[PDB]
RNA sequence: GUUAAUUCCGAUAACGAACGAGACUCUGGCAUGCUAACUAGUUACGCGACCCCGGUCGGCGUAACUUCUUAGAGGGACAAGUGGCGUUCAGCCACCCGAGAUUGAGCAAUAACAGGUCUGUGAUGCCCUUAGAUGUCCGGGGCUGCACGCGCGCUACACUGACUGGCUCAGCGUGUGCCUACCCUACGCCGGCAGGCGCGGGUAACCCGUUGAACCCCAUUCGUGAUGGGGAUCGGGGAUUGCAAUUAUUCCCCAUGAACGAGGAAUUCCCAGUAAGUGCGGGUCAUAAGCUUGCGUUGAUUAAGUCCCUGCCCUUUGUACACA
């Protein structure tokens, strides 16, 4: 059937990703479109297969964090939704769209290496996990004993990424890697 | 190093003070009015609780975890 | 008339959900119970992937009625799942010109390989010395 | 025609168990405030009429899987418990409760002690489920 | 004239062969028979130290023990049955004759 | 690493010069055909040693092998 | 409704203990010694309390009501295997014993212990520890 | 100093102290002629593009 | 050159061999094809119950069958097919079809260590003692003792949570004993709980038992407070095993409510049904798991590399070392 729309209400058309460095590592589109974050697997078997996972599954599974809720799932597929309805009725766009500029916007673009350190630049999977893994862990500590709750930690951390505010966890790091990277340069 | 004093119950400053701008935020949560109003979480999931039955915010979803509020529509 | 029968297995980690379809006018039931409401309530959609892929139409004259064992809470709804997409295939087959199983099947796979061949992982066994299969014991050398 | 098995569970037992509470037969014992549900427990239920809800949990069970008597029940009812700095493990829940429950539906013909051992579902039982049903389904739609 | 015969061995190439045997036995002497049903497998398992001592690394033995049972029944009188029962069976095979 | 052990290079190499025209082409035949003419204890090296003359086949159908 | 009344405590001073005011009652009375977190619900449910209100918010003679439950909890019907002084070594009464009352009598059993050289009461006398704990290597950082 | 953006040809092989960073040829997409040696973190397929803040620093062959 | 491999190809004063590796056994996966199944089921059929012809029924009974269950025999996978790379050899990468294109274990060489075990042994040399005994038994105590240091672990620091209800899913596997005492439990009454009293089944695919397990899911209360987090220490009372429990065996109830707000230098284990969370069995067992050995269950981030660190193997090389 067409129209595979995320939780039977985000359409996953109209995603546009404006940068060609992450054209063919972000999986948004209508051969990767489910009705939910949550897959049987197969994923890691071979190297470059973890490119082909629906994105919306990748972020749900870099959630599952810090010991308490290792293997739980349907918890944080319950986050991303809530963080899903949030993100709409506080910006008015389409949710997906604003987690693509999220990843975009997060991922640094080069790296410092030991070959002192030197200066190298990034491979475009490894700036899509670096991207998620930010994402992830500044919800998480902003979260960590505080009254809000998880699912809107997330949605404001992903609304700040996505406009570049540098007052998100993952800009901040961002911007930290670069700037030591062109130090080392 | 900093200590949080939330009221339990509203005084009559903090009463309208909810009444009047709240009704206007995009995104009502108790957890975003807790600490708009430095109330209690349960102060906040009761207040939000009886407007919804007064009908000036509309619900969008409920959940144990979490129960989300916006206003209504315009016009 | 005759009796138009078919029964196909669903299998994951341990559950297994086998599937008697048979000719009727609509109706899915797992041990009783309609497809709406079956824990976990998150994981629904899944259980309307193979009906909301083809519509009704196509599960419209067959009556398929599940029934579920072994496994757990998600086990469960993969098994379940599985089943009813092999067993609606293979009721076209038996019944129905494979001209219509063949877009069944490409539609099907398309989406996800898994929804109608069974995936081969199963957990193996605890090595002595370790607390699990791979992971040890401390080392205390001092 | 609707059935147990057709609507949700989780209102059905709210529904049933209101059911119980306006008709006024079930017979509550003394001390349903005074005592802790379950030996894994802390706290004695917060609901202060759990009495009507725990029989309105107990007549859906014998519904669906006849023959079970009081030990089904006190398993039926375990949860985990909490030991402190031991491992917690799994603890059955009470068995007066589920005696004076199974006695409170049989007094008031909804259950009775089959042959087998244990209690089943009586046929005017098997009705009132049913009614409730109905009721379920027509609110819910 | 309802019989059972339970044949258990923990050696299974031998136990399917005296199976084998007392089915031909009783179709060449046309009583009817409800063919063997194979049983679940029982296996014993004992895991012990390899060790006399306690020092070395934690090694551990795996002793297992397996033991197959299949049920045959009869339609027959107790005669007849006995001196098909009374032969050819191997030494690890045993056989228990019940009336049903 | 799918490298074959003497016990099947040997093995392969003795049956192709002693029944070269019984041979075949395809794996699935000439797996029959060594099955028959010689006692192989299992089958997995029955395979390794079939699919080994397989092999060896298309090198002889081309030119000489040493 | 979620105005604050007039008449609002912030604290309440009974048994010689002061009660916070800001919490709900069943886990406010639990401040004082001699009340648990279950001693606590059931006293107020013998008095027909809205577990819902807050300890600042009910009225005086309410109150006043609790205190005579806690202090006399057989007359009311509470179970007698629900106290924590059932069958004391003196007047062989079961009685609740409270905030200030509980020092005294915990005070009285060491001693009682101690006076006749009684096993346990030497490991009181020595402060040591007196359930068959191994001392070898736990409890250390109160011993120096 | 604008940014150039650049795609994969080749890997040459993996090059760093602990084997980390995998060394690549690639060609500017705007001049499709001219080709640079530059080493990569992370894992690095053939017929990707590379974002490259700074495109005149060139890594030696190992 | 190649390989996980002294694995092969190939060179060749070596030729033909042996062990190890591999092969092998068990285990996982898949077969609507076969053999069959009242100690396993399915589907039909006939009654029965309930609801508005139909629907639900682990309610009852029987006609076919083996899909699900069980366990036997075979089959299946071989780098076999295609495209590249390569002495065009051994082989490597990718792709198709496929259940599967590296499942996990067991066994396991020569030579050695003055590694452990004389406290497993009626395996044992020599020495010691042997009647006021280093024999053996009985009574009691200790092996648990506490200024301190270290090793393996359990529980936590909370809201991705705790509490109270409701809902819904397993797989291993044990069970009444030679002496030998001690088994797994259904159901019905009493008790708030631990538990008690009666009846029954089971030597077990037959009964416990459709093993209604936890996590998880849904709905409440809490609100950033060492707080309903945490549950140490400790007082009082009640049971159970035992010939006896005090130095509290274990369990139950009320009360008491410590440190702990993520952990310095340093260091351990691990790459797919894997880590981690979660519970259930066995061994120990009169009383009984914070241990260990197995079982499922929910279930990932990262990586397909290297010799920088710690080490192992081969060749060349240097040595004043050879208990190296
Ligand atoms: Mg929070
Ligand atoms: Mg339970
Ligand atoms: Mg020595
Ligand atoms: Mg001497
Ligand atoms: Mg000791
Ligand atoms: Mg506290
Ligand atoms: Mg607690
Ligand atoms: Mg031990
Ligand atoms: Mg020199």
């Amino acid at each position: 059937t067409p129209d595979i729309k995320l939780f039977g209400k985000w359409s996953t058309d109209d995603v546009q990703i404006n940068d060609i460095s992450l054209q063919d590592y972000i999986a948004v589109k209508e051969k990767y479109a489910k009705y939910l974050p949550h897959s049987a697997g197969r994923y890691a078997a071979k190297r470059f297969r973890k490119a082909q996972c629906p994105i919306v599954e990748r972020l749900t599974n870099s959630m599952m964090m810090h010991g308490r809720n290792n293997g739980k799932k349907l918890m944080t597929v319950r986050i991303v939704k809530h963080a899903f309805e949030i993100i709409h009725l506080l910006t008015g766009e389409n949710p997906l769209q604003v987690l693509v500029n999220a990843i975009i916007n997060s991922g640094p673009r080069e790296d410092s290496t030991r070959i002192r350190r030197q200066a190298v630049d990034v491979s475009p999977l490894r700036r899509v996990n670096q991207a998620i893994w930010l994402l992830c862990t500044g919800a998480r500590e902003a979260a960590f004993r505080n009254i809000k709750t998880i699912a809107e930690c997330l949605a404001d951390e992903l609304i700040n990424a996505a406009k570049g505010s540098s007052n998100s966890y993952a800009i901040k790091k961002k911007d930290e890697l670069e700037r030591v990277a062109k130090s080392n340069r | 190093r900093d200590k949080l004093n939330n009221l339990v119950l509203f005084d009559k400053a903090t009463y309208d003070k909810l009444c009047k701008e709240v009704p206007n935020y995009k995104l009502i949560t108790p957890a975003v009015v807790s600490e708009r109003l430095k109330i209690r979480g349960s102060l906040a999931r009761a207040a939000l609780q009886e407007l919804l039955s007064k009908g000036l915010i509309k619900l969008v979803s409920k959940h144990r975890a979490q129960v989300i509020y916006t206003r209504n529509t315009k016009g | 008339g005759p009796l138009q029968s078919v029964q196909v297995f669903g299998r994951k980690k341990t559950a297994t959900a086998v599937a008697h379809c048979k000719r009727g006018n609509g109706l899915i039931k797992v041990n009783g119970r309609p497809l709406e409401m079956i824990e976990p309530r998150t994981l629904q959609y899944k259980l309307l992937e193979p009906v909301l892929l083809l519509g009704k139409e196509r599960f419209a004259g067959v009556d398929i009625r599940v029934r579920v064992k072994g496994g757990g809470h998600v086990a469960q709804i993969y098994a379940i799942r599985q089943s009813i997409s092999k067993a609606l295939v293979a009721y076209y087959q038996k019944y129905v010109d494979e001209a219509s199983k063949k877009e069944i099947k490409d539609i099907l796979i398309q989406y996800d390989r898994t929804l109608l061949v069974a995936d081969p992982r199963r957990c193996e066994s605890k090595k002595f010395g370790g607390p699990g299969a791979r992971a040890r014991y401390q080392k205390s050398y001092r | 025609g609707v059935t147990v098995k057709d609507v949700n569970q989780q209102e059905f037992v709210r529904a049933l168990a209101a059911f119980l509470k306006k008709s006024g037969k079930l017979k509550v014992p003394e001390w349903v405030d005074t005592v802790k549900l379950a030996k894994h427990k802390e706290l004695a239920p917060y609901d202060e009429n759990w009495f009507y809800t725990r029989a309105a949990s107990t007549a859906r069970h014998l519904y669906l899987r006849g023959g079970a008597g009081v030990g089904s029940m006190t398993k039926i009812y375990g949860g985990r418990q909490r030991n402190g700095v031991m491992p917690s493990h799994f603890s059955r829940g009470s068995k007066s409760v589920a005696r004076r429950v199974l006695q409170a539906l049989e007094g008031l013909k909804m259950v009775e002690k089959d042959q087998d051992g244990g209690r089943k579902l009586t046929p005017q039982g098997q009705r009132d489920l049913d009614r409730i049903a109905g009721q379920v389904a027509a609110a819910k739609k | 004239h309802r019989i059972r015969i339970t044949l258990t061995s923990r050696n299974v190439k031998s136990l399917e062969k005296v199976c084998a045997d007392l089915i031909r036995g009783a179709k060449e002497k046309n009583l009817k028979v409800k063919g063997p049903v194979r049983m679940p497998t029982k296996t014993l398992r004992i895991t012990t130290r390899k060790t006399p001592c306690g020092e070395g690394s934690k090694t551990w033995d795996r002793f297992q023990m397996r033991i197959h049972k299949r049920l045959i029944d009869l339609h027959s009188p107790s005669e007849i049955v006995k001196q098909i029962t009374s032969i050819s069976i191997e030494p690890g095979v045993e056989v228990e004759v019940t009336i049903a | 690493g799918r490298v074959r052990t003497k016990t099947v290079k040997k093995a392969a190499r003795v049956i192709i010069e002693k029944y070269y025209t019984r041979l075949g082409n395809d794996f699935h035949t000439n797996k029959r055909v060594c099955e028959e003419i010689a006692i192989i204890p299992s089958k997995k090296l029955r395979n390794k040693i079939a699919g080994y003359v397989t092999h060896l086949m298309k090198r002889i159908q081309r030119g000489p092998v040493r | 409704s979620l105005v604050i009344p007039e008449k609002f405590q912030h604290i309440l001073r009974v048994l010689n203990t002061n009660i916070d005011g800001r919490r709900k009652i069943a886990f406010a009375i639990t401040a004082i010694k001699g009340v648990g977190r279950r001693y606590a619900h059931v006293v107020l449910r013998k008095a027909d309390i809205d577990l819902t209100k807050r300890a600042g918010e009910l009225t005086e003679d309410e109150v006043e009501r609790v205190i005579t439950i806690m202090q006399n909890p057989r007359q009311y019907k509470i179970p007698d295997w629900f106290l924590n002084r059932q069958k004391d070594v003196k007047d062989g009464k079961y009685s609740q014993v409270l905030a200030n009352g509980l020092d005294n009598k915990l005070r009285e059993d060491l001693e009682r212990l101690k006076k006749i050289r009684a096993h346990r009461g030497l490991r009181h006398f020595w402060g040591l520890r007196v359930r068959g704990q191994h001392t070898k290597t736990t409890g250390r950082r109160g011993r120096t | 100093q604008p940014i150039k953006l650049a795609r994969v040809t080749k890997v040459l092989g993996r090059t760093g102290s602990q084997g980390q960073c995998t060394q690549v040829r690639v060609e500017f997409m705007d001049d499709t002629s001219r080709s640079i040696i530059r080493n990569v973190k992370g894992p690095v397929r053939e017929g990707d593009v590379l974002t490259l803040l700074e495109s005149e620093r060139e890594a030696r062959r190992l």
